């Protein structure tokens, strides 16, 4: 019963954790207030969805690199962008979960980039946080058909 | 305009869908 939402928030904290200080971009902060986020990110089921999807952005890692380069320089109003990116993946067939798992990763890499770029401007980082945390909220009916997150890592992945 | 966004999907519909055998 832990939201899309709540496990890709838990997992940006985490892997925002594990790189560059340790230290969490004020957005993040916000977010967890936010959500509110219920879930933690040393939590079992955040650590070992860490790994797969770090290992997504590795073998995929200059076309992660590309298409949000691509992206961010590209929009004009971050947060709405992310919710064409999401449809044209979900609505464009059924879900599954290699699609959703890559979604998940192409969010957490926009995530570790913009939080390490010490020159981001606050409001590009907060905008694109808030606009990936609300475009995934439309996985949780999909996610939910599975048992949610916790069962899909623990029997399926 | 919207086309950076369709690239995107595309790639990550292939990503996901190379994922579903694996
Ligand atoms: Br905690
Ligand atoms: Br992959
Ligand atoms: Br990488
Ligand atoms: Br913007
Ligand atoms: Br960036
Ligand atoms: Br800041
Ligand atoms: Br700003
Ligand atoms: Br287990
Ligand atoms: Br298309």
């Amino acid at each position: 019963a832990y939201s899309t939402r709540e496990i890709l928030l838990a997992l940006c904290i985490r892997d925002s954790r594990v790189h560059g200080n340790g230290t969490l971009h004020p957005v993040l902060e916000l977010a967890a207030r936010e959500t509110p986020l219920r879930l933690s990110p040393e939590d079992t089921v955040v650590l070992r969805y860490h790994v797969l999807l770090e290992e997504i952005i590795e073998r995929n890692s200059e076309t992660f690199t590309e298409t949000w380069n691509r992206f961010i320089t590209h929009t004009e109003h971050v947060d709405l962008d992310f919710n064409s990116v999401f449809l044209e993946i979900f609505h464009r067939g059924d879900p599954s979960l290699g699609r959703a798992l890559a979604w998940m990763a192409w969010c957490m890499h926009a995530c570790r980039t913009l939080c390490c770029n010490q020159s981001t401007p606050y409001y590009v980082v907060d905008l694109s946080v808030r606009g990936m945390l609300e475009a995934s909220e439309g996985l949780d009916g999909w996610i939910h058909q599975q048992g949610g997150w916790s069962t899909l890592i623990e029997d399926n992945i | 305009d919207m086309r950076p966004e369709i690239w995107i999907a595309q790639e990550l519909r292939r990503i996901g869908d190379e994922f579903n055998a694996y």
